[PDB]
């Protein structure tokens, strides 16, 4: 019913910035919330953040304060994830998730493709 | 547990930038203060400056006044210290220290230190 | 810096009358300004500050109006005593400068 | 923000269409009562607070928060009923050299309780050495700067904030909105209101 | 404050009410209705004090019970205005109202009021020393041979201060005449006694020729008559006499 | 701006015996306003006396100051092998802070 | 409010240091801001410095670096400053001036009577 | 922020009425137009349990 797209591969020098794209198809907007996952080449899942487009509150991880930010755009039901300050360690695959309002809005029940980021010289 | 965790010995060139941290840990960083002396090997201490932490405030000493300045980051509870004109008399280990705190009443005096950085300034 | 001049620099009135003088910055100053006489020989006194607020003690009669780049100062019925050389003040960013400073006389 | 103003609000009519003119984008954070309800059921007295904050310690104007503002500057009771107006300010609050007019709190013995003004100077013995009145060690100044300028962030931004509080006393009620009127019709059978006469 | 020590030491003297002092219940209107209602009245031919002031000083403090009658012929406008409170003093709230040469003044504040309150052109008001806790302000239009015959109603109800008026040109004279609404305050306070003011002519000081009375009201049940046009004329009090009561 | 003098720069004693460290300041000093410092050779200092007459936390009970008006004063009630490293005094004025020349016991 | 005290008129030979005093007495110390204004015979004022001893903060002019201090003693309640190497076009009355938290610091409410320095041979 | 409700409506809920409408509340004169702007207050509110 409802299917999530992601950007493709992103290849960025350490001195850079990093924006990921997803958009969400199926549904009404209103009631999703969206929540991205980094997920590390050899390691688990990392969470970060979590965002309501609806009321309006945005949260991030304790390390990645400042430098992570999730904007939800209501014209073309997409959502956008800028970081700053990009390190070598930052090379993972970064994961765009959706949450309906009848389910936990901190869980996630759709997930996207991923986009494998890598940050090298 | 209180302690001090200072960064490695780096080693620069004449005419360039040395910039150097030491974390804390364990107590009140919110209600301290910190203050960065240098000695050379077998040398007497002496003192740079200090700043603090909630405030700011800053008291350089009279030789290097023009040559040191004082920076910390309450998010990453760290206090950073610069040194420009590098000389070849500059060679010294520099330390931090900061009061106890229990976030009621803070300690009289500078009891912890840090470990210590070795910089060499040579071409 | 900021460079701004008041004008004109000199100015005939007689008691009784309405006058004004124009005060204008070289780039935007906000509405940071501040306005002050003086008396040959004595003194100056501030008269009003943030070109719209009016000093404690100072008659009402002085008015500021302006926003940004154009500052004057308005007076409704002058007096023998309104008589005095006009500074303006931007304070805005350092370097404080004053104005040329514009001297109010009698015409003879 | 410390040294808060307090303004008493009695013997008049309300009229809270005009505070939403301020800015186009703004909060409007009300707390048990409906903004849009103000013009009908009306009380007392009014109390008005207004002062200059940053950004992003707005947050901090509510009741049962907790940081620098709320317990040292600024404290809100959880049992608190009204409305908080803060509006972005930077055009008319900022010096590019700083501004320094705006002093905040920064050391205290103890919190603050609700609706409290401590405008003391003493210095602030930190540690056991009492210093006397001399910003030495373990001794700062609890008052500092807020040092605005135009080119800071969005989050270091000078936030004007204005709070209303209202209660009800067994004294009549004096401050409220205006109230509605519809023309006049002649010889025509219409229900009708006269100031509560059915 | 000053002290006053040349008081004339007098007994207050008595008169008759005869048929004075009936005010509006309320703000309906009724034309040709004789209409009986229970409220708070000045009984007829009851004892109502007599004061005099003239070397006759007379500034006692006065209860105030559930209202008060103040009736007093004067000329030239000798009497200013009025305190009300519990104490007179800073401890409790207390209100005042005053009419000088210029307006009306009603303020609610905690007065230190002076042990002789009076007016001093009179520019002299030794009323009180200090004003700590302000409440509630208000300013109006001047309510104002002998010639003045001034009639006054205050009420104090459930938190509400209210006062009728009447002034009308000639002992209490013989006659009818209803007292008119003139203000509603919403005080909110407790008030059980209260003081008058006088204006001194300085010339130290002389005391003119002026006479008020003072009548308490408690309740019980009129019967009124209004004409076509809606103005009391007469009334019937149900209570004083058999022929009365059989009416 | 504030000056404190030290001396002797050497000390040669041995363990079991009692020693004196001596900080001779130049101009009055609140006694509140100092700290003494001791480092074993390439460690950094530790705080051992501060207010001149108050102990650290974990300082052995054989140290015991001695806080004069302007001259402070230090005497080792009882050596250990511990204490033969070198010792620094500071003073904590609004004057820019200096340090000792250094002693150095044997 | 608050009455002003300058010193008094100074002559000296251009090769020295000049050191003014200001007496501010009346309302609350740590909460007035000295200002110091130049006032030339031949021509307009002219700013050099402005000091808050509660804050600690001192502002010089651009022109006036390395030549004037600006410092106050809060035992005395009193301004000073000091101007070193002295040129012969600094011949000027000098104004000192205060300002108020409650208000604006930067702005001068009250002006002293200025005193006169000369510098010549 | 799972449990919701609603704060503004433009009339009552006659009794046992479900009312699961999103749209905007124009609470002035000019149309809000789909915009959560001025005078244009959305009228779902979040019951933020602790
Ligand atoms: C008024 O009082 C006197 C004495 O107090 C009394 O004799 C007289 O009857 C009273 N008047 C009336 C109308 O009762
Ligand atoms: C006046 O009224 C208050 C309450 O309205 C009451 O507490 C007080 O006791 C009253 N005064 C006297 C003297 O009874
Ligand atoms: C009632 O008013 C009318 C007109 O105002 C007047 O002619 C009439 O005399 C009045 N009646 C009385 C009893 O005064």
């Amino acid at each position: 019913q409802v299917q999530l797209v992601q950007s493709g591969a992103e290849v960025k020098k350490p001195g850079s910035s990093v924006k990921v794209s997803c958009k969400a198809s199926g549904g009404t907007f209103s009631s999703y919330s969206f929540i991205w996952v980094r997920q590390a080449p050899g390691q688990g899942l990392e969470w970060m953040g979590r965002i309501i487009p609806i009321l309006g509150i945005a949260n991030y991880a304790q390390k990645f304060q400042g430098r992570v930010t999730i904007t939800a755009d209501k014209s073309t039901t997409t959502a956008y994830m800028e970081l700053s300050s990009l390190r070598s360690e930052d090379t993972a695959v970064y994961y765009c998730a959706r949450g309906t309002e009848y389910g936990d809005y901190d869980v996630s029940h759709d997930w996207g493709q991923g986009t494998l980021v890598t940050v090298s010289s | 547990q209180m302690q001090l965790v200072q960064s490695g010995p780096e080693v620069k060139k004449p005419g360039t930038s040395v910039k150097v941290s030491c974390k804390a840990s364990g107590f009140t960083f919110s209600s301290s203060a910190v203050q960065w002396v240098r000695q050379a090997r077998g040398q007497h201490l002496e003192w740079i400056g200090w700043i603090v932490v909630g405030s700011g405030n800053t008291n350089y000493a009279q030789k290097f006044q023009e040559r040191v300045t004082l920076t910390r980051d309450m998010s990453t509870r760290t206090a950073y210290m610069e040194l420009s004109s590098l000389r070849s008399e500059d060679t010294a280990v520099y330390y931090c220290a900061a009061p106890n705190c229990n976030s009621t009443t803070c300690h009289d005096g500078f009891d912890i230190w840090g470990q210590g950085t070795v910089v060499t300034v040579s071409s | 810096d900021i460079q701004m001049t008041q004008s004109p620099s000199t100015l005939s009135a007689s008691v009784g009358d309405r006058v004004t003088i124009t005060c204008r910055a070289s780039q935007s100053i906000s509405s940071w300004l501040a306005w002050y006489q003086q008396k040959p020989g004595k003194a100056p006194k501030l008269l009003i500050y943030k070109a719209s607020s009016l000093e404690s003690g100072v008659p009402s009669r002085f008015s500021g109006s302006g926003s940004g780049t154009e500052f004057t100062l308005t007076i409704s019925s002058l007096q023998p005593d309104d008589f005095a050389t006009y500074y303006c003040q931007q304070y805005n960013s350092y370097s404080h400068t004053f104005g040329q400073g514009t001297k109010l006389e009698i015409k003879r | 923000v410390y040294a808060w103003n307090r303004k008493r609000i009695s013997n008049c009519v309300a009229d809270y269409s005009v505070l939403y003119n301020l800015a186009p984008f703004f909060t409007f954070k009300c707390y048990g009562v409906s903004p849009t309800k103000l013009n009908d059921l009306c009380f007392t007295n009014v109390y008005a607070d207004s002062f200059v904050i940053r950004g992003d310690e707005v947050r901090q104007i509510a009741p049962g928060q907790t940081g620098n503002i709320a317990d040292y500057n600024y404290k809100l009771p959880d049992d608190f009923t009204g409305c908080v107006i803060a509006w972005n300010s930077n055009k008319l609050d900022s010096k590019v050299s700083g501004n320094y007019n705006y002093l905040y709190r920064l050391f205290r013995k103890s919190n603050l309780k609700p609706f409290e003004r401590d405008i003391s100077t003493e210095i602030y013995q930190a540690g056991n050495k009492p210093c006397n009145g001399v910003a030495g060690f373990n001794c700062y100044f609890p008052l500092r700067s807020y040092s605005f300028r135009p080119t800071y962030g969005v989050g270091h931004q000078p936030y004007r904030v204005v709070v209303l509080s209202f209660e009800l006393l067994h004294a009549p009620a004096t401050v409220c909105g205006p109230k509605k009127s519809t023309n006049l019709v002649k010889n025509k059978c219409v229900n009708f209101n006269f100031n509560g006469l059915k | 404050c000053v002290n006053l020590t040349t008081r004339t030491q007098l007994p207050p003297a008595y008169t008759n009410s005869f048929t004075r002092g009936v005010y509006y219940p309320d703000k309906v209107f009724r034309s040709s209705v004789l209409h009986s209602t229970q409220d708070l009245f000045l009984p007829f031919f009851s004892n109502v004090t007599w004061f005099h002031v003239i070397k006759r000083f007379d500034n006692p403090v006065l209860p105030f019970n559930d209202g008060v009658y103040f009736a007093s012929i004067e000329k030239s406008n000798i009497i200013r205005g009025w305190i009300f409170g519990t104490t007179l003093d800073s401890k409790t709230q207390s209100l005042l109202i005053v009419n000088n040469a210029t307006n009306v003044v009603i303020k609610v504040c905690e007065f230190q009021f002076c042990n002789d309150p009076f007016l001093d052109m009179e520019s002299e008001f030794r009323v009180y020393s200090s004003a700590n806790n302000c409440t509630f302000e208000y300013v109006s239009q001047p309510f104002l041979n002998f010639k003045n015959l001034r009639e006054f109603v205050f009420k104090n109800i459930d938190g509400y201060f209210k006062i009728y008026s009447k002034h009308t040109p000639i002992d209490l004279p013989q006659g009818f005449s209803a007292l008119e609404p003139l203000v509603d305050l919403p005080i909110g306070i407790n008030i059980t006694r209260f003081q008058t003011l006088l204006a001194l002519h300085r010339s130290g000081w002389t005391a003119g020729a002026a006479a008020y009375y003072v009548g308490y009201l408690q309740p019980r049940t009129f019967l009124l008559k209004y004409n076509e046009n809606g103005t009391i004329t007469d009334a019937v009090d149900c209570a004083l006499d058999p022929l009365s009561e059989t009416k | 701006e504030i000056v404190l003098t030290q001396s002797p720069g050497t000390l040669s004693l041995s363990p079991g015996e009692r020693a004196t460290l001596s900080c001779r300041a130049s101009q009055s000093v609140r006694s509140s306003y100092l700290g003494w410092y001791q480092q074993k050779p390439g460690q950094a200092p530790r705080l051992l006396i501060y207010g001149a007459s108050s102990r650290a936390t974990g300082i052995p009970d054989r140290f015991s100051g001695s806080g004069s008006g302007t001259d402070f004063t230090l005497t080792i009630s009882r050596l250990e092998s511990e204490d033969f490293a070198v010792y620094y005094c500071q003073q904590y004025d609004n004057s820019p802070w200096t340090f000792g020349q250094g002693t150095k016991v044997e």
